[PDB]
């Protein structure tokens, strides 16, 4: 059934799944046009799909082409994900193929069914959980590899960087989703906490800073003190 | 005018022919009915006072034989059988007509509500659905489950309903997966119209067999089979004009005799919502949208 507090040990057993995120992939800017009506203009987007156990995140960079004249497209984007997905699986070995798929948006249970229906062994699961993975495009190589894309693009990125090989996928889960949730909350003031350091670098080919053990401790006690504030200044406590 | 007679009555029972129903009480002198109109299927149907548990009663046609009625006392229902002695037959009526021990079959003469329920429900395409090849009559009671139903036990006692499934790949063509699941035109026409029911008639024929299962019996997997019929049609936006306005009569006479108490548990508020509401078809059911809302408003 569905995914919560329950079973959130389950994210990091040795049954291979994935999270899928569409919170990102039909992204628009409003404006007015010289009439004084509104209009959208579509920007590039991604599809994020994450293995919690591994890191391993395949990025399916949606690009705006997909969108022209096209109809209905925040109900296109839905079943476009869904068959990009759907793609994706039947690209990996089957010993590489998840058994379940995690949705994080119950709108998109019903795309992903249909386009799965070869893959019956194949658990498509909702979740009552409330992940932070829609601000992922805050990830600054993450957003700089979708806004630059001429083209559709696959783009595989480990969101955990190097840390598996100190932490456990438990504890790595449970730093992104901290990290996720703050930027999300304060995108300037987690990224401020983020590198205010000059001295601390991000490995060319590394997503987030190089801190060591006892630095991870402060930068995490700081996305709490974080998110604890913006919920006072949010509700006035 | 055709007759079913009863050998007798032992038990108290409260017998329907059609949509029509009577009640016998134990061991009186009853002796069947009478007056049958000849060219239209026809079910009989029993609800044993004791027991209201399990509604059973049998299809048939006059047509296909002459058959009787007879309780059972060892497996304790009352059980159609057929009379191949045309000549004891004749006798046995006629002597149960001079002394007047039958019940006649009370049809208004301004009333089509029968033909209206079943225009397109054949016998012999109901022996598809009910498995017993040895009767010319079906038996059908509350219990039995669908074949879709026993793949989510016995299957000789199965009603055979056609196998709708949205989300399967008879309804999704690869590379149509959005466009088939949102328009569902393609399963309609293709898939069941012309690859399994060949016409619009035979459709319409399991579909209107499914409804009187579910009213008369109360078996919820033919009440689940209705719905689906219906839904295929709805959400389909490619639909022949001449099947969409039989199937808003079809509909509206369903509504009109389903039992005003029994709304709840046969009416499927999301699907009757999704059809006239939201559906590609919500627009072309004018004579069953206007019954439902001015009847069961409270179901929309
Ligand atoms: C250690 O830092 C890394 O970046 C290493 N990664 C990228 C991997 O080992 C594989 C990732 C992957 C595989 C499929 S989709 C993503
Ligand atoms: C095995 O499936 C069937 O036999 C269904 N089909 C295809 C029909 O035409 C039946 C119509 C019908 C049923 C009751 S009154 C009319």
């Amino acid at each position: 059934g569905a995914m919560n507090s329950s079973n959130y040990a389950e994210l990091f057993n040795n049954d291979i799944k994935l999270f899928v995120d569409d919170t990102n992939v039909y992204r628009v800017t409003v404006h007015k046009t010289f009439e004084g009506n509104v209009a959208t203009k579509a920007i590039n987007g991604c599809i994020f799909t994450l293995n919690p156990k591994t890191g391993h995140l395949f990025l399916k960079i949606i690009h705006t082409s997909v969108w022209a004249g096209q109809k209905r497209l925040s109900q296109l984007a839905k079943w476009k994900t869904a068959e990009e997905v759907s793609a994706l699986v039947r690209s990996l070995p089957k010993e590489e193929q998840p058994k379940q798929i995690i949705v994080t948006r119950k709108a998109m249970l019903d795309p992903l069914e249909v386009h799965m229906l070869d893959f019956p062994n194949i658990a498509i699961r909702p979740t009552e959980l409330r992940l932070p993975f829609s601000a992922a495009m805050s990830i600054d190589k993450l957003s700089d590899v979708v806004m630059k894309a001429t083209e559709p693009q696959m783009v595989l990125f480990n969101i955990y960087d190097d840390w598996l090989d100190r932490i456990s996928s438990y504890t790595a889960f449970s730093r992104l989703t901290l990290l996720l949730r703050a930027l999300k909350t304060n995108e300037e003031s987690a990224k401020m906490i983020l590198l205010s350091d000059p001295t601390i670098t991000i490995k060319s080919y590394h997503l987030w800073p190089s801190f060591t053990d006892e630095q991870w401790i402060t930068i995490e006690s700081q996305m709490r003190d974080l998110i604890l504030t913006e919920y006072g200044r949010k509700y006035n406590v | 005018m055709n007759t079913v007679p009863f050998t007798s009555a032992p038990i108290e029972v409260t017998i329907g022919i059609d949509q029509y129903s009577f009640n016998v009480k134990e061991n009186q002198p009853f002796h069947g009915i009478k007056d049958i109109p000849i060219g239209h299927v026809h079910v009989i149907h029993f609800q044993h006072a004791d027991n209201s548990s399990m509604r059973y009663g049998y299809w048939f046609d006059c047509r296909m034989g002459n058959f009787y009625i007879q309780y059972d006392p060892k497996d304790g229902l009352y059980k159609m059988m057929e009379e191949r002695d045309g000549a004891k037959f004749e006798n046995i009526v006629h002597n149960f007509k001079e002394r007047q021990m039958m019940v006649s079959y009370p049809k208004i003469d301004e009333d089509d509500t029968w033909y209206n329920l079943t225009e397109f429900v054949q016998m012999d395409k109901i022996r598809k659905i009910v498995r017993k090849d040895e009767n010319q009559f079906s038996y059908v009671d509350s219990s039995m489950t669908t074949v879709q139903e026993n793949e989510l036990s016995d299957p000789a006692h199965s009603l055979n309903y056609t196998v709708i499934n949205f989300k399967s790949r008879e309804a999704i063509r690869p590379g149509h997966e959005m466009e088939d699941f949102l328009d569902k035109s393609y399963y309609l026409n293709t898939v069941m119209l012309q690859g399994i029911f060949k016409n619009s008639s035979n459709y319409f024929g399991e579909l209107q067999f499914a409804f009187l299962n579910a009213m008369f019996f109360g078996n919820y997997g033919s009440s689940l089979q209705w719905h689906a019929m219906i839904e295929l049609i709805c959400s389909s936006a490619t639909v022949p004009k001449h099947m969409l306005d039989k199937l808003d009569e079809i509909l509206y006479y369903q509504i009109k005799t389903l039992p005003e108490q029994y709304s709840d548990i046969l009416l499927n508020e999301r699907v009757w919502n999704i059809c006239l509401y939201s559906s590609f078809q919500k627009n072309s059911l004018h004579n069953t949208e206007k019954i439902m809302e001015n009847k069961y408003p409270e179901l929309l």
